[PDB]
This record gives structure tokens, C-alpha cells and sequence, in this order.
């Protein structure tokens, strides 16, 4: 098979005795991406304004966020000092070089400056066809407020600025999609209910005000348990984060 | 060539088509081989098959390239698989049609489709030439 | 009944949230949200697979590096001895010798091979790699050679054929043969060993440990019906005896968006007054027979660089950030170096500082894989006060003005190995 | 005895709330307000069944579709090869084979199947449909049908006896039976299908895969001391094989309140001193012989139209919210189509926007189901600027001048399929 083909071999040595992935000199073993895609990294972050929110906040959503497990297109900009310098985390590289997947995703959401209640609802049938969020007063009525019926979990952060949930796989095929592209236009179906696990709307639900400073929402998410990267094509052609700040000035 | 004959061909058949090969192979498998079964979970109707017509090893594209063409990366093929090869029966408006290909024939009067497949690919250079 | 119950309550440390560094070994509470209150995992079946991610699955497979020619006819080159291809040994290729794309004011994209892509998600690696070569050839061409492995040096400085024999190394004959893997040892004073390329800022990078060399035994011969070019295609994978031992910030970004906004505080530009610029000569500056950015022309109208910050390191060079030039340019072939520049239209990518007193100028270089090379060596040599007359070589030649820019320009600190 | 107990803390996680989602297949701790402080639950007997939510029984109860006339004396229609009756296969059915209920300024009813409803609740559907075709016959009636079922279709644009029987069929003959179902197979390209009926503003809905249509084999006959029309009515149950996936907004409401507030942002009506307004003609338009809306009987006094946002579709047409107004109109039968208006007075409820250059104009639809598709058909045909000359066929005739409005008369944008 061509892609591990060696013909010819010319091994000048034995080949180097096996710590077991690591076990021997640390106490832990390192033998499998789909481990490393099971520590959290940052999906998405954002501040909100009253601004950003209807006139009228009637208990309507603040961010629409479309689920991906290769995470979303990210935007490099001063703003977003982390997607500039650190690029994507290890889970989109990871996934570049998979087509397929078919399994869940754990998120949690931490919303920090907010003393009202947040409310959180996945719509599997509803997966956005684009890799970017949509933010408060832009979001159509249609999620902008609670749906019913869906799975949902409702928190008070006077008790837990943290919101842990797991989102499940409720597609109606085989695969789901990895690496997809928003310009899409031969292929809507596929995009459309075969790439993302639909997306995940996070609301607040008081009368509270929010602070001059705004409340700041932080997506994190990883793979879940029941989840696999299935079919290894090529990866692609990737950039160098120590191109981004260089060590020119090595203190900035 | 040592032979009357230049030399022995190895041959392959498969339904009434006869292939003949004179080399060693470069082969590999885009996944792990399997068979379906979550196929039968999508259509009640009893899925035909046509394997005299199908399994039939079928002829595609010829593709030309020349010295003068022929750079790192140059493209000889790129075609949406099997689409391209199903549909490469046109008429006068590019417009395909699974009428004429026996092979293709199962394609005009059913929906829905699967099959696995396999790509050969021949070139017969002579004896001083690289590439 | 309503017996009371006054067992003692029990200290308990309350926390947010769960574990977020582990992945494997341990269950993690979530609020599932499902129907079913269980635990529950989506349905599998032959159509679709387990898990492909499994580490040595991956890196086994073969990635292609930058390929080279290898010319029967070249009498200087072609001979015993020459030194045909050389690199440093580690998971990670070097930048140049991975298939590249630039494009202006934004980030190259680099063509890494599946050892190298996972290598950048883990800090420490180990271990032999299976380096491939595949050759052009039919059975008209013959040679042979010998390819080493160096431990310990990282440059081709000292070596040469008689040296490398000297060292682990193969002896390949092409005859009739067109490809064939050397599977390189792993010899280091540690068990594990430092990534190359980390993270911004070249955040935690270090060097590699060893060097691998091609040199020519027998020189390649072909005959006159037969091409005089054969092509080597070098490739890269992990040996059978290869490890990943640390999770790190990624070495690594997708190239989805190869965007990126450079730092604010470091961007130079000309003085006022001192733009639009363009590319040309002036006598002072080797009889002007070499590129600068002037302003006018008027002589001694070379333009200046406004206040350039001392946090910039001394042997750095520059890039353009926003808009540019084009100019034509060339330099002769460099003694004991393949570095030359054609003739040509090169947009304008780098710059190097030029002092001369309470003045700054700025020489212009083309933005391209080798011009980036020449840039910073050159940068280097004024850094240690190199001979005026023994950097001129490194300097790219004036053959006519060039266009002007529409306004000024901007550059941005960058330096390299 | 006073032993201190220094065993250390847990780390735990406090949550406000338990599950919110899980609904079988686990525990709820909760505060029972009861006086019995254990597992309690409500008493039972015979006189009180289990509970009958299991979906299959539900589901297998046929509900009652649009029924239609068959009239053996019509030598039009009842000939070989007449399509009766057909729709695209889907749990819910369409909205226009339903029977329905409408009321101005409100929600229109429809009376929904049990498969039908039970399906609205969840996200996904698969399996066999019955359905049964019942028929107003005696042993004097005799024909034979032929019903199919084609996959990947959804409508009957390409559709002919000649090419229905080359799918999946049946053939019924009518002779001396009253009842038969139609057992259609589930032919899909994957294993579920989405459902196609959603949420508000079309949320997460879809398309039907398949298609079911009724051909005249041979054509009713009857006698002359026998009753010439044939009715049939159609019903519809989910088959033994059927299954529904996953819990989502529910594609319907209640009938009990059928208020709606459109939203403000969207209506639109006409200009100040345009209003009020009353249906009529001019020379302009089709020579005067179609309605469109005056605010005068000089005349180009057409209503105009306030502003219209350009977030409005182009191909949506609108429907009046507030007061409206009678008006009396026709249309005759458009060919290739069973779609023509009797003479009679209609209310005012639907209204496709003419466009004249800078001035925008109302063109008034009958407020009745056939209405809402020549108004969505006809407001398509603008969007592609179809000929003037050709849209002319799908307006409503003039007649004669109509009561005028009270005041202005609003209207909301809206879209069907």
C-alpha cells in the first residue's frame, strides 16, 4: 500500500527501545490524537453589550453558535489577540486531516459580569451554513428566543458561572462533514444538515441590566466519548504560529 | 524479449472484458474495506444488482501530456469521481446520458445508487523516457 | 416515624468545574442533553469506522519534501564528492525544504507531511525516521551515493564527503533503481528531544540534534537518447521506533485564513516628506551600482526611515506590510553558495537597514523564498560590522528606477535561523 | 468520645438545577409535597387504563384527508390516463390536502391526522404509509385505478400514466369494493428524513422525498337510475414499520386561541391621503378588465404604497391584517391547471405588490385557499419578469367597483412553498 510503502530499506542501527508512548519516563501514555481532542480548548469568546441586544430584551438570545467539531473560521484581528498569535487550537488541526465523524461534542460555557440567569438550547435540526456566530439583535426570531421541547439547560449563576453540557449527534446519515466549506452552493443539503451538530443558542432569562463593562461569554469544547475521526485523507497546508509575533522583538 | 512470443502478459478478466498487464503494480485502498449494512435501513424497495453489467471493467478518458506541459503539479486529471465517469457520454450540448453504457444503464432508471470502486491506470511509455 | 438524623455533616470543597486538561483515564460529569438520562453514545455499524487516530497510523504515512534536479551534464557540479542535498534531521522539516506558498501581507502556507503536522501538537519527540528518495530515472542512468547521518551537527559548515564516512551512512546505487528508504537512527545525549518550531514569539523553540547529507559517490551518467535531468523527490515518516511525548501549544495553524495583523508597536515607516519612494541608485552607495529606496532624484535624496525602536534586535531584517513595489533586480551567483537571482520583476518583501550616521536608509530585496535568505544574512553582517566592501555581494544589483509607491510603506520586524 | 474525623474534603461542582432535559431512563431528586416522605405514587385500578402514549398505537389510527369528487359524466376529465389525485409522501400531509378552517386576521385550523400531529413533535421520520382511499360507490359503479409511488419526486411536472407505472404501483379495480389501502414503501437516499413542516419563519424545515399519484386505468362508469358522481376520501396511517427520531419545536399550536401578532416591523400599507381605498379599474392595466386598488375614480388615482423594506423576498405576496372590505370577482380556468374563480363576492385577504416605476401599487386576491395560490403564483411571476401579457391570465377579473375600506388597510409579508 503506496502511502506507508517502503522499498529498499538501509538501517544503519537497531531501531530506539520503546518508552511506551511516553509511559516510561513520564507517567502517561501518548499514543492517540482522539485524546488530546478530549482537552478543552477555546471554541469561541466574545463581549456583549446592551447594544449588541434588542431594545425590548425579552429574555432573547445573546449568542447563536453553530457547532462544529472542527471549530469555526476564526477572525485575527487586535480584538483577538488569541486567533491572531495561537491561530486554531489542536482540535481543528486535528481535524484537517479527517473527512469524516460521527459522535458528540462537550462544550462549557462560562459567562462572567452577568448576575441574571442563563438559559441554553441545542436545535439539531437547525445547524447554521456558516462557520461564524451571529450575535444578539441579529438573531432571526426564530432562535432569538427559547424554542420548545428542545434539550435544554437552564443555570442561575448565583450559583455556577459555569455551564457544562454535552451535545449529541442527531444527524440523519451516515458521516457528518469535517472541513466544510461556507461556499457551498451544488452540495445545500450536505451542508446544510450532513456538516454541523446543529446549532447551540445561549440566552438570558431576568431583568437584570448588564454592567457598562458588558458580560463576556467563553465557549470552550472538546470531543466527546462517543466520538471518532473516521476517514484520513491528506492534510492540508498549515501556517506558523511563530510567524505570526516574530522573535525580532522578543519581549512584546 | 526472449521469446517468439515477446514475452509472457499477465491478463485479468471480469464479465466479457479481458485486461492484459506486462508489470508490477503501485496499488492502495482509499478506506478499509467493508461491507454495508446500514444500506438496507434507507430503502424498503429490494435493491437490484447488475454484475455482468457493473463489475465490468469499463474504459474513460484518455488523457495527453506532452514535455512542453508537463510541470510539478500539472493537473492531467481532475473530475469529480464517478460522476465524470458515469456521465462521460454526452450529446451535443454536454449534456449526459446513461442510455448507451451497459455499465451505466441501471444509472437512468434508478433514484438512489451505491457500489465501491476501483481506478486502472495505463501508460505505455517506451524504453527512454523519465518521468 | 421521622427519626432525626445527626450524623455529622462532611467538609466539602466546592469548585466550579471539572478537569480541563484530561482526556483519557477518567469519567467527566456533564449535563447530557438527551432524552435518555443513561449513559449514551450514538449508534455505529461497518459503514462507518472506529477512530482513525491513532498516532503511528498517521505519521507512518509518507509526505513529500522539496524536490531537486540532478544534472548529468553539469561538469562543475556532476563529480565525486558534491554535495547534492542537506538538511538537519528532526520531526518537523525545515521551512525550506517543504513546498511553499507566499502571498503579500499575509502568512506562507508550508506543505508539512503527517510526522511533521503532529509533531507540532506535542513538545517532546524520539526516535527513527524512514527519509524515502524517489528518483526520475530509466535504466540508461547509473550512480551512486552516500547519504548520511550526522549526529550532533546542524550545519553543512564542516562537512564533507570524507567526513561523512565517517559517520552512520548508506551507499545506494541507482542502477535500475528508482526508489529506496534510509531509515535514519536516532543518536542523542537524551531520551527525549526538544521540538524545533514552537509558538509566537518562538515561543519555547529550540534546534535539531543531527544532520543528513547526500553526497555524490559516483556521479550520475545518462546517455544522448535519454533525459540528461533525473529529478529526486525526497519523502518523510516516522520509523516503526517513533514517540510523541507532550501536549504544547500547536506549532501550527490551518491555512483556512492566513490573515494576520502584525504589532502595531513595531511597524517602521519613512519620515514625512520622505515619500513616495522608489528603487534606484546613488553614488555614495558602491558607485551606484546597487538598489536603495530613494525619494527623488535628486542625489543624496535617499529616503529615510523614521525612529526605529530599540527593542528591535540588531541582526533583524524587515517585511513590507501593506502595499508595495514591483522592481527589476538580479545578483550574480554568491562564491560557495547556490544563491543567485536571475533577472527578473520581483515585487518588493524585505528590506535591511542601512546606517549611515543620525540616518536610515533602506535597501530593497524581492519577495521570495531566497530573498528572504540574502536579507537576513546580509542583515547579520552589518550586525558584526562586516567590511563594507564584503557585503556588497549580498546585495541586490541597480538595473533601472522602478515605479513609484503610492504612499508610504510599511515593515515589520521579523528574524529567522 | 469526641473523635475528630480529618478525612479530607471532595471537590464538588454546585448546579441550580437537575436534569432539564432527560425525560426516561433516569432518577429525579425533587421536593414532594406530600406527607409521605418516600417513593410515592398515585393509586390505580381497572377503572383507570395505563397510560396510551405509546406512539405506534397512535400513529396506526388513520385520520381523515381532503376528500374529492369523481364524476363519471364529465367527458373532459374521466378518460384513460386523467390524473385524479396526487401529493407529495410525507407524515404531515400538505396543507392543501387538509381540511381547514380560516379566519381573518387569525390562524388558519387545520385538521391534522394522528400521524400527522405526532410527527410535528419530532425532528425526523421513516417508514411505510397507509393509505386508505374509501369510495362513494354501489355495485352499479366500475373502474380501475392506478396508484404509484415515485421516489425522489415532488410534484407532478413530469408526471404521466406512462411514466407512473414504471415505479413502484398498484392497480384497483372498483368493482363492487368500497375500501383498499395503498401500502407505500419508504425509498430514500439515507435512513431518516427530515421533517418538512418547521418552526416560525420556516425554521429547520424541508422537502418531502417522494411522491404518490392516482391514474384513471379505465375510466368510472355508472348508469343512468345511479348516481354519476363518485366521491373519494382518502386517509392516512403510519405503517407497522414506522419510527420518528428526535424531539423539536413542535411544528404546530393548539386551536384553542388562534390570535397571531404579525410582526410591526414588517407591515406595510398605503400612503397618507392614498387611503381609503376600494377595488376598481383603469386603462393602464390590461384595459382596464383587472382589479387593482383606487383611492379615487380620477383617474391614475391608484393607492399608492408606503415604503417597502428591502428585506421583504421579492416573490412574497402579503395578507391583510387589520379591517378589510367584499368585493366582487372572477377568474376563469387557466390552462393546464383546475384553477378558476366563480362569480361571487370574496373578502379582501391576500394583495400581490405592481410595481410601475417609482410608485408601488396593490393588486386584491380572495380571501380563500385557491386565492393564496394564484396570489403566491403571480407574484412569483414578477420576480422573473415574466411577460406582462402572460401574468395577465392569473389576476382577477373587474366587475364592477367595490365598498370602500374604513380607513387604511394593513398588510404583512408571507410565502408558501
Amino acid at each position: 500500500m503506496e502511502r506507508t510503502f517502503t522499498p529498499n530499506v538501509m538501517q544503519p542501527t537497531p531501531l530506539l527501545p520503546t518508552t511506551n508512548d511516553g509511559r516510561v519516563t513520564f507517567g502517561e501514555a501518548f499514543n492517540d490524537l482522539k485524546d488530546l481532542a478530549r482537552r478543552y480548548q477555546l471554541y469561541w469568546e466574545g463581549t456583549i453589550l446592551e447594544g449588541n441586544l434588542r431594545a425590548i430584551r425579552r429574555n432573547s438570545a445573546l449568542v447563536q453558535l453553530p457547532l462544529y467539531p472542527h471549530g469555526l473560521r476564526i477572525q485575527p484581528d487586535v480584538n483577538n489577540p488569541i486567533w491572531n498569535i495561537m491561530r486554531d487550537g489542536h482540535i481543528p488541526v486535528i481535524s484537517s486531516g479527517f473527512r469524516y465523524f460521527r459522535g458528540g461534542l462537550r462544550l462549557r460555557i462560562v459567562v462572567e459580569g452577568l448576575n441574571s440567569c442563563v438559559w441554553v438550547q441545542h436545535h439539531p435540526d437547525r445547524p447554521s451554513i456558516f462557520s461564524r456566530p451571529i450575535i444578539g439583535r441579529y438573531i432571526a426570531a426564530k432562535d432569538a428566543y427559547r424554542n420548545h421541547a428542545y434539550a435544554a439547560y437552564v443555570q442561575n449563576m448565583s450559583v455556577n458561572r459555569t455551564i457544562e453540557v454535552e451535545v449529541p449527534f442527531y444527524q440523519p446519515g451516515l458521516y457528518g462533514m469535517l472541513n466544510a466549506s461556507d461556499n457551498n452552493t451544488a452540495n445545500s443539503f450536505d451542508r446544510l444538515r450532513f456538516t454541523g451538530l446543529g446549532d447551540l443558542l445561549i440566552g438570558i432569562e431576568g431583568e437584570q441590566p448588564i454592567p457598562k463593562e458588558g458580560i463576556e461569554i467563553s465557549v470552550y469544547y472538546s470531543i466527546a466519548d462517543d466520538f471518532s475521526f473516521n476517514i484520513f485523507c491528506g492534510f492540508p497546508p498549515m501556517v506558523y504560529c511563530d510567524e505570526t509575533y516574530s522573535a525580532a522583538t522578543p519581549d512584546l | 524479449m526472449d521469446r517468439p512470443e515477446g514475452s509472457e502478459e499477465r491478463t485479468v478478466q471480469t464479465s466479457n472484458v479481458v485486461l492484459g498487464e506486462t508489470n508490477i503494480e503501485s496499488q492502495d485502498i482509499a478506506s478499509k474495506e467493508y461491507s454495508p449494512t446500514w444500506d438496507r435501513l434507507a430503502s424498503s424497495e429490494v435493491s437490484d444488482e447488475y454484475p455482468m453489467l457493473t463489475d465490468r471493467w469499463l474504459f474513460w478518458k484518455s488523457v495527453k501530456w506532452e514535455v512542453n506541459d508537463s510541470a510539478f503539479g500539472k493537473m492531467l486529471v481532475q473530475e469529480k469521481f464517478p460522476q465524470s465517469w458515469v456521465q462521460m457520454d454526452v450529446n451535443v450540448n454536454n449534456i449526459p446520458r446513461y442510455t448507451n453504457i451497459p455499465n451505466f444503464i441501471p444509472f437512468n432508471i434508478h433514484q438512489y445508487m451505491r457500489a465501491d470502486f476501483e481506478v486502472k491506470i495505463y501508460v505505455n511509455p517506451n524504453d527512454f523516457v523519465s518521468g | 416515624d421521622n427519626p432525626p438524623d445527626p450524623t455529622p455533616a462532611k467538609f466539602f470543597v466546592p469548585i466550579p468545574s471539572h478537569s480541563w486538561a484530561h482526556g483519557t483515564n477518567t469519567s467527566e460529569p456533564t449535563n447530557t442533553l438527551r432524552l435518555d438520562g443513561g449513559v449514551v453514545g450514538v449508534g455505529r455499524s461497518d459503514d462507518i469506522g472506529t477512530s482513525d487516530t491513532a498516532i503511528s497510523g498517521i505519521i507512518g504515512v509518507y509526505g513529500l519534501l522539496k524536490p531537486f534536479d540532478w544534472n548529468a551534464n553539469d561538469t562543475g557540479r556532476n563529480v565525486g564528492g558534491h554535495l547534492l542535498w542537506s538538511m538537519p534531521v528532526h520531526p518537523q522539516v525545515d521551512k525550506d525544504q517543504v513546498i511553499q506558498v507566499m502571498t503579500q501581507s499575509k502568512l506562507t502556507q508550508y506543505y508539512l507531511p503527517p510526522i511533521s503536522v503532529v509533531s507540532s501538537l506535542y513538545a517532546y519527540t524520539r526516535g527513527s525516521i524512514k527519509y524515502k528518495f524517489l528518483f526520475g530515472n530509466n535504466p540508461r542512468h547509473n550512480a551512486r551515493l552516500l547519504v548520511a547521518y550526522i549526529p550532533g551537527i546542524s550545519s553543512d559548515n564542516r562537512l564533507t564527503l570524507e567526513r561523512a564516512r565517517n559517520s552512520a551512512h548508506v551507499v545506494f546505487s541507482l542502477n535500475e533503481v528508482s526508489e529506496f528508504v534510509f531509515t535514519v537512527p536516532y543518536i542523542t545525549d537524551t531520551m527525549w528531544w526538544p521540538r524545533k518550531y514552537g509558538g509566537p514569539q518562538a515561543a519555547g523553540e529550540f534546534v535539531a540534534p543531527s544532520y543528513i547529507c547526500m553526497f555524490i559517490l559516483n556521479p550520475l551518467v545518462a546517455m544522448e537518447s535519454v533525459p540528461s535531468i533525473v529529478t529526486i523527490v525526497p519523502m518523510i515518516a516516522a520509523g516503526d521506533d517513533f514517540e510523541v511525548a507532550v501536549p504544547a501549544q500547536p506549532a501550527v495553524g490551518l491555512s483556512r485564513n492566513i490573515d494576520v495583523i502584525y504589532p502595531k508597536d513595531s511597524i517602521i515607516s519613512f519620515k514625512s516628506g520622505y515619500f513616495p519612494v522608489y528603487v534606484g541608485s546613488w553614488h555614495s552607495f558602491f558607485d551606484s551600482t546597487k538598489a536603495i529606496l530613494r525619494y527623488g532624484a535628486v542625489s543624496d535624496h535617499i529616503a529615510q526611515l523614521g525612529n526605529i525602536p530599540a527593542n528591535v534586535n540588531r541582526k533583524a531584517f524587515w517585511i513590507v506590510v501593506g502595499d508595495t513595489i514591483k522592481f527589476k533586480t538580479k545578483l550574480d551567483k554568491i562564491n560557495g553558495t547556490e544563491w543567485f537571482i536571475p533577472e527578473g520583476e520581483y515585487t518588493l518583501g524585505y528590506g535591511v537597514v542601512w546606517r549611515d550616521g543620525a540616518y536610515a536608509y533602506m535597501v530593497p530585496y524581492p519577495l521570495t523564498p531566497l530573498g528572504e535568505k540574502i536579507a537576513q544574512y546580509t542583515a547579520s553582517l552589518l550586525a558584526s560590522n562586516t567590511a563594507i566592501s564584503q557585503i556588497r555581494p549580498y546585495i541586490p544589483d541597480y538595473i533601472v528606477d522602478s515605479a513609484a509607491s503610492k504612499d508610504n510603506i510599511l515593515w515589520s520586524p521579523i528574524e529567522d535561523r
